[PDB]
DNA sequence: AGCGCAATCAGCTGTGACTACCT
DNA sequence: AGGTAGTCACAGCTGATTGCGCTG
């Protein structure tokens, strides 16, 4: 049978009277019904993750000139990941990008792997005026990845994004065996095609454990790359997986001091113009190095410079609040305030936490379920 | 008669070049009527134009 | 020296205000000098009527919802 | 020719709605179209 | 009743307060239902107004439905009963229900079952439970045409008696004038005298929950009966019927108005219904695939109601047509079904059920209420504003930008009067290019633009002065679909100039910009459809017109049905950076010259 | 220079509004 | 002084004619 051709629903039968104007109640009942639509999680999915070193690969080949992508592909390829870049690295602290960039059966090494988010992008837009010629090598850009992430540490994920136009790669040697020693090597290799399926594409992304896709148009290309950008699964513990990484206070200097030394920064070092010889900035805990712009690991001592409240702003995934036990309002035999916002008790569940038996309405407790992340009563 | 029809009237829409009429009013001599007023009668449409001449 | 009202509009009803005075719709010749491409000279003593034709030309061609 | 551009120019764009409209600045983005907002 | 202010006054009609505002809905003595949107109660509330009454305007705030006599048929012909609908009524009302409403429901729906048509073994029987109402009919000279043979009385059982085939029309006509209206209920799943055909939708064509409503109140308790959905062309429409046919089983009829329809419904066919070709016929005259002996037949209007000679092979096949019964005749376009030779079609064959889809229900000449008898009531009309809100149906930007007449052209338009005038506002400079504006602008974009142009001598000139595809409509049958096939997968050109070809059901690809001139004079139904090409703001359409002309009136009158559906028309009145770039017409001297061609058609 | 597919004209009809004649 | 059937524009369909192509 059909679930249609039975009988005509009547949703309206729900409303009932009994003292007439009970409608009110009913009205009542659904706006506090309306409420708690969510699920109390902003993302509801991976709550961990892992130290990523992904390495994107660019065709460069004439087939990026074409006009399926308005203008042409390369540009909307660049201007989508430098968009990916951004928000890998919101989403990714202690993540690194690097960007291979194949042509004329060669690959060249665009960006080195560091996790600079400014220098990847100052190069997608360098690169944006480049030249599309040749054929795209995968072999080479693969072999380059390799060679890089081969002495990377077990712990991290290595991962291999591959943007390939053109449906032709040369090969200077068997492309299987390249495929076999990846897999050894545990690097993750995914691909995003633009033209349509490709054989040793999805060869490459079954073997590697990665995932192969064929853009449809610009919104998939962007929502194949906002996939790309969530972290994997992490095992629970694999070994002694820590990192030596310091936390450089801004410290800017005053005049009104007799202690204001200023500085060049080692990142504008290397500018062809004038460095900014600023006042103050990040100085490195461990060598008292200079820099301008954080995350940047630092070039003299090698420490990892990073900001404390980036590493802070995913803990608490890692001790989410327990939901409060609903209570209703008549069953409730304490005091009718709410510890929150000190208003008046007057919806028909109130909501008792579990650790400090504290009073909370329906507000208060969807805002820190949802923004606080913690209770007020328990951290008195 | 319908392939004469389409080409007789291509000569014929392109004999006629001025559509709109000219409507210059050509006033003759003045006439002079009491308090100065002086009268002006267009001899194409029969207009009348009266002033008062400083 | 003439004595009137000195009507200034768009162009559109500058055109139709000439096309009047030609087609006699008012019963007389009183639009009788035109200075601008825009503003036009006309007695006074019968703004009335050039009003109630601008409105009708107004309204005819605009389908009241009423 | 020169004038005729501008002439046209003038005619066209201020003929019917713009005398007023405009007079009225003088004396004084959702619901925007694209080519209204460039 | 009452005029202190020119409107009509009901408040101490309807004084009842119980509660100040806890009832969203309002009721008006001779018949009304105002609907408060920002209500909690709202989709309740839309629900069973939707049941039992249809909608006159859906805007934003404040919905407004209307109480008529084939409303409540129809909700009475759901398992809903006047004890439910007449105490849900008063349920919400903050009024009080006046005492005009409750004796009109109670006539119109006490009256609901006591007639009833059906059809076995091709011969036409009206059956009634009550033997009254038949002598109380057998008065009515009209209907003794029908009974042939001095209708000895037919003895069975229930009191029943045959009526003619050819003039069933007449007698459903003359029904609801005797306060009996007839209904056409087919339950398809107790017949063992139809061969029931094996078609099974396939389990992957999800559909969304607005056709489930549909489709449900077409099955109201088991039964499929006569009826008309209103979808978008963006819309699932087609769907719905494939479904419909599905869910029948029985030998479908699929009617459309084009020729290039029929291939439209063998596709939808084809992709969700799970049936082989071998069964699947069209009957157009063109490829003649066997219609003898087939399970779903598809053919189109124009075709099935000749008054001249039929072709042989035609001929046989209506022969056999007209033969046996049908399940679900589907007809598509139902809005050009009340013709003088559409209505016809009805009665030259014959069906159990007959399922109505359109887009745009509007029509002048007042027809459309011959078409609640014709076919049935108005069963399911979509809420537009609420389906693009769901992001399933386009959100147009509509948009009524005018273009002042130029002098050269207002004085040629003032000057004649003799049906002259269309082609002096049609080719109006100013609105020549604003539309080459907007096509330069929305091509800078990537935006698939689609020209409707009435008046095809104004496309001419039109249309190769931009040096663009253009569709003059008796072109062929080859270059259209080849110029169509190549407008969607090419950046190359992506705008085509229609000529009044568009204005129907086609298989135009998405687009998102419609600039249309110069349509017809009133046509509700064109603009509907013009409107229903672009959704699928993701996209706008422009409507362009000539001031102080009657493009003004004309396009203030065509767009009541669509504001009715809750769209807004912003005027633009000046498009930005106009003189920014050049355009064509630039001097006057092109302009005055334009005056030459435009006034040298002189067909007298 | 015999068949056969395809382009083409005739006849009827739908949609919408404009217009001449007379009780 | 007022209203309905011709009539024009533009499109559709089907029913025939009638005119160009038809093998390594
Ligand atoms: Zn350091
Ligand atoms: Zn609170
Ligand atoms: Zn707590």
């Amino acid at each position: 049978t059909k679930r249609w051709e039975g009988g005509y629903e009547r949703t309206w039968e729900i409303l009932k009277e009994d003292e007439s104007g009970s409608l009110k109640a009913t009205i009542e009942d659904i706006l506090f019904k309306a409420k708690r639509k969510r699920v109390f999680e902003h993302h509801g999915q991976v709550r961990l993750g892992m130290m990523r070193h992904l390495y994107v690969v660019v065709d460069g080949s004439r087939t990026m000139e074409d006009q399926d992508l308005k203008p042409n592909r390369l540009t909307c390829t660049l201007k989508l990941l430098e968009y990916f870049v951004e928000e890998y690295f919101d989403q990714n602290p202690i993540s690194q990008i690097g960007i291979i960039v194949t042509k004329s059966k060669r690959a060249e090494k665009l960006t080195e792997l560091s996790g600079n988010p400014r220098k990847h992008i100052t190069s997608l837009k360098k690169a944006v005026d480049m030249t599309c010629h040749g054929e795209p090598s995968l072999y080479n850009s693969l072999s380059i990845a390799m060679q890089t992430l081969k002495h990377m540490p077990g712990h991290t994920s290595r991962e291999v994004l591959i943007i390939f136009s053109s449906l032709t790669t040369c090969d200077p040697s068997n492309i299987y065996d390249l495929i076999k020693t990846l897999k050894a090597a545990k690097i993750r290799v995914s691909v995003i095609g633009l033209s349509a399926e490709v054989r040793v594409c999805t060869v490459l992304a079954r073997e590697t454990g990665g995932t192969y896709h064929v853009i449809l148009d610009e919104s998939h290309y962007k929502e194949l790359l906002t996939h790309h950008v969530s972290p994997p699964p992490a095992s629970s513990s694999s070994e002694c997986s820590l990192i030596r990484m310091g936390f450089p206070q801004h410290t800017i200097a005053s005049l009104s001091d007799q202690d204001a030394k200023p500085s060049f920064s080692m990142a504008h070092l290397d500018g062809n113009t004038e460095p900014g010889l600023t006042l103050g900035g990040y100085f490195c805990p461990q060598c008292r190095a200079k820099y301008c712009e954080l995350p940047v690991e630092c070039k003299i001592c090698g420490l990892t410079l990073v900001s404390a409240p980036h590493l802070a702003r995913s803990y608490h995934h890692l001790f989410p609040l327990d939901a409060f036990q609903e209570i209703p309002l008549e069953e409730y035999n304490g005091e009718r305030f709410c510890y929150g916002c000190q208003g008046e008790l007057k919806d028909q569940h109130v909501y008792v936490c579990a650790v400090c038996q504290n009073v909370f309405c329906v507000d208060c407790d969807v805002f820190v379920h949802d923004s606080l992340h913690c209770c007020p009563g328990c951290i008195h | 008669d319908k392939k004469v029809k389409e080409l007789r009237r291509a000569v014929r829409s392109s004999v006629w070049k001025r559509e709109t009429i000219v409507h210059q009013h050509e006033y003759g001599p003045e006439e002079n009527l009491e308090d100065d007023m002086y009268r002006k009668t267009c001899t194409m449409c029969g207009h009348e134009l009266t002033y008062e001449k400083m | 020296v003439l004595k009137g009202v000195l009507i200034e509009c768009d162009p559109a009803m500058k055109q139709f205000l000439l096309y009047l005075d030609e087609s006699n719709a008012l019963g007389k010749k009183f639009i009788i000098q035109d200075i601008d491409d825009t503003h036009v000279f006309v007695i006074a003593e019968l703004v009335n009527v050039l009003q109630e034709r601008v409105g009708e030309l107004m309204d005819q061609n605009a389908f009241s919802l009423t | 020719g020169t004038s005729s551009q501008a002439e046209a120019a003038r005619i066209l764009a201020a003929s019917w709605p713009q005398n007023r409209e405009d007079e009225e600045k003088q004396k004084l983005a959702s619901h925007l179209f694209p080519f209204e907002k460039l | 009743k009452v005029d202190e202010y020119g409107a009509k006054d009901y408040r101490l009609q309807m004084p009842l307060k119980d509660d100040h505002t806890s009832r969203p809905l309002w009721v008006a003595p001779d018949g009304h239902i105002f609907l408060e949107a920002f209500s909690p109660v709202y989709k309740y509330a839309q629900d069973f107004l939707v049941a039992i009454a249809e909608p006159v305007c859906r805007p934003t705030h404040v919905h407004e439905y209307k109480l008529t006599a084939y409303s409540l048929y129809a909700a009475v012909s759901v398992g809903l009963q006047t004890s439910d609908i007449t105490e849900y009524l008063r349920k919400l009302s903050k009024t009080g229900v006046p005492d005009g409403i409750m004796q009109f429901i109670k006539l119109c729906t006490v009256s609901y079952g006591k007639v009833k048509l059906v059809l076995k073994h091709n011969r036409y029987f009206v059956e009634s439970c009550h033997p009254d109402v038949i002598q109380h009919l057998l008065q009515d000279p009209v209907i003794r045409e029908c009974r042939l043979r001095n209708s000895e009385g037919e003895a069975t059982e229930t009191v029943s008696f045959e009526v003619k085939q050819e003039m069933i029309e007449e007698l459903q006509k003359r029904c609801i004038h005797l306060e009996y209206p007839l209904l056409a209920e087919y339950d398809f799943r107790n017949d063992s005298v139809n061969p029931d055909i094996n078609i099974d939708l396939k389990p992957t064509a999800v559909l969304r929950p607005y056709q489930e409503k549909s489709l449900r109140k077409m099955f109201g308790n088991g039964r499929a009966r006569s009826g008309v959905i209103v979808l978008p062309c963006g819309a699932g429409k087609s769907l719905v019927g494939v479904t419909a046919a599905c869910t029948v089983r029985k030998r479908c009829l699929v009617l459309g108005n084009s020729a290039v329809s029929v291939e439209q419904w063998k596709a939808q066919f084809k992709m969700w219904s799970t049936i082989d070709d071998s069964q699947i016929c069209r009957f157009t005259s063109d490829a003649k695939d066997k219609p003898i002996g087939c399970s779903v037949a598809i053919s189109t209007y124009s075709m099935l109601g000749h008054t001249t000679k039929r072709s042989w092979e035609a001929e046989r096949v209506m022969e056999w047509l007209k033969t046996q019964e049908w399940g679900l005749m589907i007809l598509d376009e139902v809005h050009t079904i009340p013709a003088k030779m559409f209505r016809r079609v009805l009665t030259i064959v014959q069906a159990h059920c007959k399922l109505g889809l359109t887009a745009t229900l509007v029509r002048e000449d007042d027809k459309i209420v011959d078409l609640n008898f014709l076919i049935g009531p108005k069963l399911y009309e979509a809420n537009w504003m609420e389906l693009q809100n769901n992001g399933y149906i386009a959100k147009v930007q509509c948009a009524e930008v005018w273009c002042p007449m130029s002098p050269e052209f207002y004085r040629e338009y003032v000057a004649i009067k003799t049906k002259k005038r269309i082609l002096l506002y049609t080719m109006n400079p100013n609105k020549f290019r604003a539309c080459q504006f907007l096509i330069k602008f929305h091509e800078r974009r990537n935006d698939k633009i689609i020209v409707f142009a009435d008046n095809v001598f104004a496309l001419k000139e039109y249309a190769i002065r931009l040096n663009k595809p253009y569709i003059y409509g008796p072109t062929s049958q080859g270059e259209r679909m080849q110029i169509l096939q190549n407008f969607k997968h090419n950046p190359k050109i992506n705008t085509i100039f229609i000529s009044k070809v568009g204005d129907t059901s086609f298989d135009l690809p998405e687009a998102n910009v419609l600039i249309q001139i110069s349509s017809h004079g009133g046509s509700r139904r064109q603009e509907a459809q013009r409107l229903g090409r672009v959704l699928r703001y993701n996209a706008f359409f422009y409507s362009l017109v000539s001031q102080d002309t009657q493009e003004m009136a004309y396009s203030t009158k065509r767009q009541r049905f669509l504001v009715d559906q809750g769209y807004s028309f912003k005027v633009i009145t000046k498009l930005a950076g106009m003189e920014e770039e050049d355009l064509a017409f630039s001097t006057k001297e092109e302009q005055q010259q334009l005056l030459q061609k435009v006034l040298a058609a002189t067909d007298l």
